[PDB]
């Protein structure tokens, strides 16, 4: 049963959040290889653990430019949630520690590079190839959801693509935990709800309004709604006027406008039924949600694996020396991590 | 065609987060 599935996840999910790991690991435990992502106020490096010799991505984020850029509590979010979830298709935090400069999160290393890097070479995926990854990410958001999260980035460049092929989300950034409605403006241009682009109170909704956005680049290999600037996409999102390629099917145009819809009573995901709406739509009917989540499916497409640590699914990224100051920054402000 | 348009834009890269 779901529910009974659900309502344990929330027993184990409780005792972490109340009683969050902290200091599990040290910087000196790892011996750092290469730089898998870059943001704005950190990187991702492959990393080895000295003690067992398994591979790991390393984030590290600058103190300093974390509070720079406003994002402290959203930081201590992150690392908060990530600690204690556990689903299949979720990265894993292994561990969690900081320094003088830096707070780092170590997680599994997904060698197969992100959906991002694939769906931009090959430029599309067929709908079955598309139906495979919408599903996990269903059952992801099922998963949150029940949890009172919201992801809040859902995007091609946070879905990684493991030894099995299936997916592992990644960047917890943006996700929250919260009962009822929150006001932040965050995520990414392309698949901003029209709700948090209006600057109105939103919820869970906006991650199926993602959802949605998602699907159809899958699908088209471009997005719903794009320009070359982010506010012209709002102009896009706001009006609301979806385009389907011809190619779409008729299922799968239909399950994308209940998705990518502007009334809130009619969106998919947010009305009584809940996901259910999702799960038993038309374009679902070949989706067998139990053997997703017990990955027995067979997935369309298994990334090249040369060996251990091996990035030639990743792209290259300059890389600076992570320094350690002598000196603590940002003490207060990082107390809980 | 709406891929020639895509694959013309400035937004075909990794696209980062946005927030206030
Ligand atoms: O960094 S990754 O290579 N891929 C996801 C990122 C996200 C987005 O970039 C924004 C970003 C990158 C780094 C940081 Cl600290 C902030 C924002 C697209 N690249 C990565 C992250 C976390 C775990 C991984 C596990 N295995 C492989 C790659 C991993």
């Amino acid at each position: 049963s779901v529910k009974e599935f659900l309502a344990k996840a929330k027993e184990d999910f409780l005792k972490k959040w109340e009683n969050p790991a902290q200091n599990t690991a040290h910087l000196d435990q790892f011996e750092r290889i290469k730089t898998l992502g870059t943001g704005s106020f950190g990187r991702v490096m492959l990393v080895k653990h000295m003690e067992t010799g398994n591979h790991y991505a390393m984030k590290i984020l600058d103190k300093q430019k974390v509070v720079k850029l406003k994002q402290i509590e959203h930081t201590l979010n992150e690392k908060r949630i990530l600690q204690a979830v556990n689903f299949p298709f979720l990265v894993k935090l292994e561990f969690s520690f900081k320094d003088n400069s830096n707070l780092y999160m170590v997680m599994e290393y997904v060698p197969g590079g992100e959906m991002f890097s694939h769906l931009r070479r090959i430029g599309r995926f067929s709908e079955p190839h598309a139906r495979f990854y919408a599903a996990q990410i269903v059952l992801t958001f099922e998963y949150l959801h029940s949890l009172d999260l919201i992801y809040r980035d859902l995007k091609p460049e946070n879905l990684l693509i493991d030894q099995q092929g299936y997916i592992q989300v990644t960047d917890f950034g943006f996700a929250k935990r919260v009962k009822g409605r929150t006001w932040t403006l965050c995520g990414t241009p392309e698949y901003l709800a029209p709700e948090i682009i209006l600057s109105k109170g939103y919820n869970k909704a906006v991650d199926w309004w993602a959802l949605g956005v998602l699907i159809y680049e899958m699908a088209a290999g471009y997005p719903p709604f794009f320009a070359d600037q982010p506010i012209q996409i709002y102009e896009k999102i706001v009006s609301g006027k979806v385009r389907f390629p011809s190619h779409f099917s008729s299922d799968l145009k239909d399950l994308l406008r209940n998705l990518l819809q502007v009334d809130l009573t009619k969106r998919f995901g947010n009305l009584k039924n809940g996901v259910n709406d999702i799960k038993n739509h038309k374009w679902f009917a070949t989706t067998d949600w139990i053997a997703i989540y017990q990955r027995k499916v067979e997935a369309p497409f298994i990334p090249k694996f040369k060996g251990p640590g091996d990035t030639s699914n990743f792209d290259d990224y300059e890389e600076e020396e992570i320094r350690v100051s002598i000196n603590e920054k940002c003490g207060k402000e990082f107390s809980e991590f | 065609t709406t891929y020639a348009d895509f694959i013309a834009s400035g937004r075909t890269g990794r696209r980062n987060a946005i927030h206030d």
